[PDB]
RNA sequence: UAGCGGCGAGCGAACGGGGAGCAGCCCAGAGCCUGAAUCAGUGUGUGUGUUAGUGGAAGCGUCUGGAAAGGCGCGCGAUACAGGGUGACAGCCCCGUACACAAAAAUGCACAUGCUGUGAGCUCGAUGAGUAGGGCGGGACACGUGGUAUCCUGUCUGAAUAUGGGGGGACCAUCCUCCAAGGCUAAAUACUCCUGACUGACCGAUAGUGAACCAGUACCGUGAGGGAAAGGCGAAAAGAACCCCGGCGAGGGGAGUGAAAAAGAACCUGAAACCGUGUACGUACAAGCAGUGGGAGCACGCUUAGGCGUGUGACUGCGUACCUUUUGUAUAAUGGGUCAGCGACUUAUAUUCUGUAGCAAGGUUAACCGAAUAGGGGAGCCGAAGGGAAACCGAGUCUUAACU
């Protein structure tokens, strides 16, 4: 019997329609009060227009700079350090597991989650409770 | 289509880890003489975003 | 899907317009007159249901003065008589006794007088 | 699972998380409502208030007289065309998510199984692509309105009943949910069976 | 996003990755070698379309009915139950549909081949100057002259010639990578005046195209130009012979046709405002949003009630419309002559939150392919780690010579 499926309780509701009625609690002005530009069709100020007074994205200063280095710089997670579905942990072989990014040149271990498989790092920066992670795991690190 | 950030904004702001915005302090840019070293001091670091300015920020910056 | 109005539209003047049966000129013809007489009428209505048990109780406290004038006391005295007579619990309402039977009246007056003094 | 074969009397083994598990409502809704939206096509019309025949000229001067103000031959509010929110053609699909239509199709066939709307057997053909044949094979199996899956594609079974309202035929890959629930009974073909089994599973 | 920007409003890439599609060749010159490729333009042969077409299965009885296609009973076809018509709804009444066939004559698209023009390949050469670049003024590149690379040129100038020259975002050096100042080139891509078939949770005569109808018409304007209204008898005209009143009128009453004439041309259905005829009650000494509560009498259908219901409403208490805008409106503040029809919070794409469903440190695909709502595709995107302007460090980081 196909006329028999019906949506899970509170999964669906109707909504509201502006300007039907007194009932409906939304009658003559739908939720827009009286007269002002607030109400009016396309009205409302722009973003961030806190009225004529200076903004406050306007009246803090700038700071800082994009280094152009960072956006080529990732960090791996020693939790699962795994997907390089064997072999040591290179930069290539991050990459051909989806783990870094392919227009990436520098990496990081990091310590976050646990590792426990004895595989290798070579050519990457290590922190030193990564490093210390992977000898007690049995790992080794191309010093 | 896409919303387009404010790039005043996005130079003015950074997002913080719990979802709070880092801003630079007013008054240290020019005439310095006459401002008290505790004051430049005490303006130097940055600080946070308050209550009700928030909303204004997160309007501004949706990509952030 | 385009909704083409016309037999709901036409379905809720007809009640309207039933409703404004009776009232003269165009309250009963025009549909727009008629619905503000129907309102009317309902709050007329409302506000007279409650004016109604005013209107009775005025009248029957009216009768009660009429009939113990009569039997040669007021209204007042003749209340007053009846509350302290060992509680004696009558009614306003049944002052219709005071129309049909003279003698159960002029017996309440009498014990009111009794009590009293 | 065990599901028991009709025209042997034979039992065939499948698999328990695919062919009996508890039956979601709401996500075998939730598919059947994207299927249906799927069909549902657009073309639409209704010239909005720009491109209708006309002229800009303003039918009358703003002031001096006692008409209400007007600005355009074109306005929504006037007997001539315009319409106010006119309708563009527009998709209906919706996304469905793949493992959703999964779990779906397998709530589904649970269901059937244990509704007993699912027969199987070892084969389902016919020699000739008469529609007699169908007719009279689905009679004596008591088969008024049905759906016929098999993996073989089988030309001659397609021909026969291939106009005939009651009884469907299609493969084993083209099964959909819509169908599943309409039809009174589907019948599978062992082959089939394994097929939907290493797919849907 | 990087950037540009009265760094305001706003504008907005590229590198790189995944796909659709796959095609490379000539001149700046003659020696050989050859007439050779691959093309264009024309004949013939073969194949397949187009421009008329042919065949194309299977039902009877009975009831209601003006009429059977409908109900009841019993049969047959189906590679044909797409669709339309026929006196109400037909697989088997008709046209069709599935399927299988068909061209005297003229043409399209691919192949083979005859012939005309162009030519193949090898060695050796050559290698686009008022050009590149520059000064002045402009324009285009996401890039508004800014520290501004690169492209084009109105004006004035002006190189080198493989040992040479251009670029790599001011500029110099090193390195890498290409070779301007001569040309041609299919596919993937854009669109529909027009032709055929099919489709629609598109409209159904104030809708849909302006125009379902002899519509770009009537009409308006000197002209450019603007621009309507207007669909439906019945199955079949069987469209009312004949008689009567009437001006040998208009109009009507009979008769007749028809299932229906109250379907009669101004013809399906026939609502409302608005205007009439008849019946019941009230109304000619009574003052106002015309109702509402009480309520006599009168007139009509019933009852085991008489005083139940319906119509009217003498008399009587209370009672100054609606909407909008306002501190506040019976207000003498605005709007509405009335009826019918139409008429105003929508759609697309982004982003945040709530509910609900799937999956669970993972979730999910976009284009596209596809036996096309399946399946493939993980390019990507969000999350699991933050601090700092940044280098950088990292469950820590920043500040500071360093922090309790
Ligand atoms: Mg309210
Ligand atoms: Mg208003
Ligand atoms: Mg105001
Ligand atoms: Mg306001
Ligand atoms: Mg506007
Ligand atoms: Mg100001
Ligand atoms: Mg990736
Ligand atoms: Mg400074
Ligand atoms: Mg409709
Ligand atoms: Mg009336
Ligand atoms: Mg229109
Ligand atoms: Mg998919
Ligand atoms: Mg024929
Ligand atoms: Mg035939
Ligand atoms: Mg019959
Ligand atoms: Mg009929
Ligand atoms: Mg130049
Ligand atoms: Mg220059
Ligand atoms: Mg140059
Ligand atoms: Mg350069
Ligand atoms: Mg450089
Ligand atoms: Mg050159
Ligand atoms: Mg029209
Ligand atoms: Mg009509
Ligand atoms: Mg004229
Ligand atoms: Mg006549
Ligand atoms: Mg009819
Ligand atoms: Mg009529
Ligand atoms: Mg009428
Ligand atoms: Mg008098
Ligand atoms: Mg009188
Ligand atoms: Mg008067
Ligand atoms: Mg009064
Ligand atoms: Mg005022
Ligand atoms: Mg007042
Ligand atoms: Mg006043
Ligand atoms: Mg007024
Ligand atoms: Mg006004
Ligand atoms: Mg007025
Ligand atoms: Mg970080």
């Amino acid at each position: 019997r196909l006329n028999t499926l019906s949506p899970a309780e509170g999964s669906k509701k109707a909504g509201k329609r502006l300007g039907r009625g007194i009932g409906s609690g939304l009658g003559k002005t739908g939720g827009r009060g009286h007269k002002g530009q607030k109400s009016r069709s396309g009205g409302g100020v722009r973003r961030g227009f806190e009225g004529g007074q200076m903004p406050l994205y306007r009246r803090l200063p700038k700071f800082g700079f994009t280094s152009r280095k960072a956006a080529i710089t990732a960090e791996i997670r020693l939790s699962d350090l795994a997907k390089v579905e064997g072999g040591v942990v290179d930069l290539n072989t991050l990459k051909a597991a989806n783990i870094i990014g392919i227009q990436i040149e520098f990496a990081k271990v990091i310590l976050a989650g646990e590792v426990t498989t004895p595989v290798t790092v070579r050519g990457l920066r290590v922190t030193k409770g990564a490093r210390a992670a992977i000898e007690a795991a049995g790992g080794k690190i191309e010093e | 289509p896409k919303i387009k950030t404010v790039r005043g904004a996005a130079k003015r702001f950074k997002k913080t880890g719990k979802g709070g915005f880092k801003h630079k302090h007013a008054n240290l840019r020019h005439i310095l003489t006459k401002k008290a070293t505790k004051r430049k001091r005490h303006l130097r670091p940055k600080a946070m975003v308050s209550k009700g300015d928030l909303g204004l920020v997160i309007a501004c910056l949706p990509y952030a | 899907a385009r909704v083409k109005r016309g037999v709901i539209a036409r379905a809720r003047h007809k009640k309207i317009l039933k409703q404004a049966k009776g009232y003269y000129g165009a309250r009963s013809r025009v549909y727009r007159v008629a619905f503000q007489a129907v309102i009317k009428a309902g709050q007329y209505a409302y506000r007279d249901r409650r004016q109604r048990k005013r209107q009775f109780r005025q009248l029957w406290i009216a009768r009660i003065n009429a009939a113990a004038r009569q039997n040669g006391i007021s209204y007042s005295k003749f209340i007053n008589g009846l509350k302290k007579a060992s509680v004696e619990i009558d009614r306003k309402i049944l002052a219709d006794i005071a129309v049909f039977d003279k003698v159960a009246f002029t017996a309440l007056v009498e014990k009111a007088k009794a009590a009293l003094a | 699972m065990e599901l028991v074969l009709k025209d042997a009397q034979s039992a065939l083994t499948v698999s328990e998380t695919t062919f009996g598990r508890d039956f979601n409502e709401a996500l075998v809704h939730q598919v059947v409502v994207a299927y249906a939206a799927g069909a549902r096509q657009g073309t639409r019309a209704q010239k909005t208030r720009a491109e209708v025949t006309g002229s800009g000229k303003k039918p009358w001067r703003q002031k001096g007289t006692g008409r209400a103000r007007s600005g355009s031959i074109k306005s929504p509010i006037w007997r001539s065309g315009g319409v106010t929110f006119a309708a563009r053609p527009q998709d209906h699909s919706q996304k469905v998510n793949k493992k959703m239509y999964r779990g779906a199709l397998k709530s589904i066939l649970s269901e059937l199984v244990r509704q007993d709307r699912l027969i199987v057997v070892e084969k389902f053909s016919v020699e000739a692509p008469k529609t007699k044949l169908l007719a009279q094979k689905l009679k004596d199996m008591a088969l008024e309105d049905v759906l016929i899956i098999t993996g073989e594609l089988d030309e001659n079974l397609f021909l026969a009943a291939r106009n005939l309202h009651k009884v469907d035929v299609r493969d084993a890959t083209g099964i959909d949910p819509v169908s599943l629930i309409a039809f009174d009974k589907v019948v599978m073909t062992a082959d089939a069976v394994k097929q939907v089994e290493e797919m849907l599973a």
